[PDB]
RNA sequence: GUCGCGGCGCGCCGAGGGCCCGACGCCUGGCGGAGAAUCAGGGUUCGACUCCGGAGAGCGGGCCUGCGAGACGGCCCGCACAUCCAAGGACGGCAGCAGGCGCGGAACUUGCCCAAUGCGCGGCGCGCGAGGCAGCGACGGGGAGCGCGCGAGCGAGGCGGGCCCACAGCCCCCGCCGCGCAGCCGAGGGCAAGGUCUGUGCCAGCAGCCGCGGUAAUUCCAGCUCGGCGAGCGUCGCGCGGCGCUGCUGCAGUUGAAACGCCCGUAGUUGGCCCCCCGCCGCCACGAGGAAACGGGAGCGCUCCAGGCAGGCCCGUUGGCCC
């Protein structure tokens, strides 16, 4: 009754067991400031997926080489790191995804692809404008930081078609 | 009396061991010490084995090669998931490499190694490392 | 008469004399507020590093944001 | 002891954990039923009462005051807590028999600091929490 | 630009039409209307009759806007007016709305009726 | 007798049937499983509600109709507790949906429609408080904000559209107008953050715990600073982990809690070796068959996500496969 209750949702971000560690608290503080993070609960998403898809290695480890279930598993947790450019295209292996840290899940940000690609020169920056939706990524305006942009899509990623720069109309300053 | 045989044995072998005893005797001898023994033989950790018959129960002089670090029984003898043996291994022996828990099949008595690579799961004799 | 009890209610509370709130400007809600505790500490490594940090609240550390 | 450790003995193994799993304290209170038929706030984070009496206790020692307390009949089990109000002077906020909800100290029906027999404290008087009168953000 | 080029096309025997996904690639501002758009809807389907072609279901995506819809064309105008989901087409004019009563007064009315 | 087997009812004839491998009796703030929570492994805990199967429609009975109900939005009666009333009589049943009341710490609109999702009725469309849709809605889950720039720029809003929709709406897309907008616990430790000024003086208070306060409080009442989390933060109850402090893995008993004072003993449990070669065991592997959701997982850009099984110029497009 009521398909409402059907519909599922889940946990994706964990808090510490050890709630105030000085020395992690700091580590946080830096990498907020660094990747220009919004709050602790943003980084906890990143801790959750690097820790699973690290243990899915794991899982996978148990497993002999080209074990049925061991090679298709593993060819898939492969392929989707490198597809979203998180981990090294030509090692493909589980050691390799063993290394991984949220340092890689930070730069797949999309306001992070931003400030390597010079268009707001600042993670701050890049966050302001993509919220005013000034950043595109290849015909698709993201109002949203955190886009993940899969590796194809670093080319696509550029000012926004909509008035900004290169404009489409008055934008901002000029508007007002 | 002895319910465990293998036990009182394997005890005693670890205990001249400890003392650096090559040679020990075992009071009683059995099938399951007889064969408990060919798989240390057969890995190196005991030297030859030579049982003196009598008209009774038998007893074994073991020749110890001082490389056992230690032997033991699992009582009861558990029933162990072919699959679940990992799990035997994980707890009771120290390293995935190195280190034979001794089971029994109806194939016959045999290495966990031995026992993966045919899927087979049993009762757990013992195990030595 | 060193119980009090009852008759005590209140006591420090009222007795207290109030000290205003000083006006202050608000803090930079927002990542932008984790980018300025970062430039507190790791970025600058003055206001909290005098030659060595000496944490967020040492009174050596204060006046020298004016405090 | 030998911890009853053979093929065929299963039941043994069962039977001991039940009986022997009833000494500890704890799962005692937890599944014996005697603090749910017992407890004022049974099976209750909370609960409505009228204030018996506006009573301080004096603290035990070597902690030396007066907690001013209420003693509080309960509206469910018309049985009597003892609740602390809490914080500075907020026992002035309460008045004799006022409606008062009243939530446990924390220790899970233990008593908590100097206060003598106190396995509970208030946490609202006539329909505001005291800390809301206390801060002055909601008043009475 | 309404590049409605029309994808998905399927000929219904039964129904009398051809119902197929539409595409709208407009950069910038909103595409003007569905009804503007159905004229080039028509010319695309090639059905050739403008009364027949109608869209259920218009989406804009978020930034650019790639709506997709679904256009009934039919046949006829009969087959339409034999096979078109009220509410749709007293939208768009083909069939009347009669208004009704409240549901409701409708159930009252029946408790009355069952009373007699 | 029943649809039918049966102590299922009746006569008759015997003397059984159960049990320390716990019967019977009693109790249960006992629906059961699919599942859920917590978590190395093993465990523990919970099964109102989605799916399934049961059981009931105030309480007992008893019934006809029917293909099927011991039906209660059928009837009949006993028992409560009611309502209409002209006092003669009549007539009940929200463990349907809103809504009232009682109670409890605790829980939504006398809201709108059959258009889907089904079903009822018959080839030509209505019925459905099933269901959908909106309202309330910090149960909770997820995504963004409160800035940034030297002056760049929105979305939150507003106003008309487009479109959506049973109609509304909301979202999103357009043009214009453009109002960024934070708290809640703490700093003696555990446990992160003042060898600052006020008051107070074992008082008031604080403090889960150890502790602070007795006229110079790092612990209170304030100011100031600073910390942690974050549109959430605190508080109380409970489950799990913690806790190998329940111990199968895996606990202890000389002295911290704890070998019966001693011995025989029935159940119970445990039983040296020894026969290769089958028979039944147990045991282990391998099948077969038996719903999904759910957990995992393939494939997939909901703008990102929590999602969903979609999507795309297509495996016979997918939605495998495991549980």
């Amino acid at each position: 009754p009521r398909i409402s209750r059907h519909r599922n949702s889940s946990k994706t971000y964990s808090t510490p067991k050890k709630p105030f560690t000085k020395p992690r608290l700091d580590a946080e503080l830096k990498l907020c400031g660094e990747y220009g993070l919004k709050c602790k609960r943003e980084i906890y998403r990143a801790r959750y997926m690097l820790a699973k898809i690290r243990r899915t290695a794991r899982n996978l480890l148990t497993l002999d080489e080209n074990d049925i279930k061991r090679r298709f598993e593993g060819a898939a947790l492969l392929r989707r790191l490198h597809m979203l450019g998180i981990l090294d295209e030509e090692k493909d292996q589980l050691d390799y995804v063993l290394g991984l840290r949220i340092e890689d899940i930070f730069k797949r940000r999309l306001q992070s692809v931003i400030v390597e690609s010079k268009l707001a020169k600042s993670v701050h920056h890049a966050r302001n404008m993509i919220k005013a939706r000034h950043i595109s990524v290849g015909g698709q305006i993201v109002n949203i930081p955190s886009y993940m942009v899969r590796i194809s899509n670093t080319s696509r990623v550029a000012i926004a078609d909509t008035s900004s720069l290169a404009p489409n109309g008055k934008p901002g300053r000029t508007k007002r | 009396v002895r319910i465990n045989v293998l036990r009182d044995a394997l005890k005693s072998i670890c205990n001249a061991q400890r003392i650096g005893k090559k040679q020990v005797i075992v009071r009683p001898s059995s099938k399951v010490i007889i064969e408990f023994l060919q798989l240390m033989q057969k890995n190196g950790y005991i030297s030859d084995f030579a049982v003196v018959d009598n008209h009774r129960s038998n007893r074994i002089v073991v020749n110890l090669i001082g490389r056992l670090n230690k032997a033991g029984v699992i009582s009861p003898r558990f029933d162990i998931p072919a699959n679940d043996i990992e799990k035997w291994v994980v707890n009771l022996l120290p390293s995935r490499l190195f280190g034979h828990i001794i089971l029994t099949t109806s194939q016959g008595i045999m290495d966990h190694i031995e026992a993966q690579h045919r899927q087979i799961g049993g009762k757990v004799i013992g195990y030595f490392y | 008469r060193a119980h009090g009890g009852l008759t005590s209610a209140g006591k420090v509370r009222k007795c207290t004399p109030k000290k205003e709130k000083k006006e202050k400007p608000r803090p930079p809600r927002g990542r932008a507020y984790k980018r300025l505790l970062y430039n507190k500490n790791f970025v600058d490594d003055t206001l909290i590093h005098n030659g060595r940090r000496l944490g967020p609240n040492n009174l050596l550390i204060r006046q020298k944001l004016g405090f | 002891s030998g911890k009853t450790s053979g093929l065929y003995t299963a039941r043994k193994l069962r039977t001991i954990r039940r009986i022997q799993r009833w000494a500890d304290k704890r799962y005692r209170k937890a599944h014996l039923g005697t603090w749910l038929k017992a407890n004022p706030l049974e099976g209750a984070c909370m609960a409505r009462g009228i204030v018996t009496q506006k009573i301080g206790i004096s603290a035990k020692q070597p902690n030396s005051a007066v907690r001013k307390a209420v003693r509080v009949q309960l509206t469910k089990n018309s049985k009597k807590i003892t609740a602390f109000v809490p914080r500075d002077g907020s026992l002035t906020y309460i008045d004799n028999n006022d409606e008062v909800l009243v939530a446990g100290f924390g220790r899970a029906g233990r008593a908590v600091g100097d206060i003598p027999g106190c396995r509970f404290k208030v946490i609202k008087v006539a329909g505001i929490g005291l800390l809301a009168l206390f801060l002055r953000k909601r008043e009475k | 630009e309404i590049t409605v080029k029309v994808r998905k096309v399927l000929n219904n025997p039964l129904l009398q039409r051809q119902q197929c996904v539409v595409d709208v690639l407009h950069p910038g501002c909103t595409y003007e209307s569905k009804e503007a758009i159905k004229a080039k809807v028509a010319q695309q389907l090639k059905v050739a009759d403008q009364k027949n072609i109608v869209l259920y279901g218009f989406k804009t995506s978020f930034g650019g806007g790639h709506t997709v819809g679904f256009c009934n064309a039919y046949q006829n105008m009969d087959a339409l007016m034999k096979y078109e989901p009220g509410f749709r087409k007293i939208r768009c004019g083909l069939i009347e709305a009669p208004k009704p009563v409240s549901r409701k007064q409708l159930k009252n009315l029946k408790n009355r009726r069952l009373k007699k």
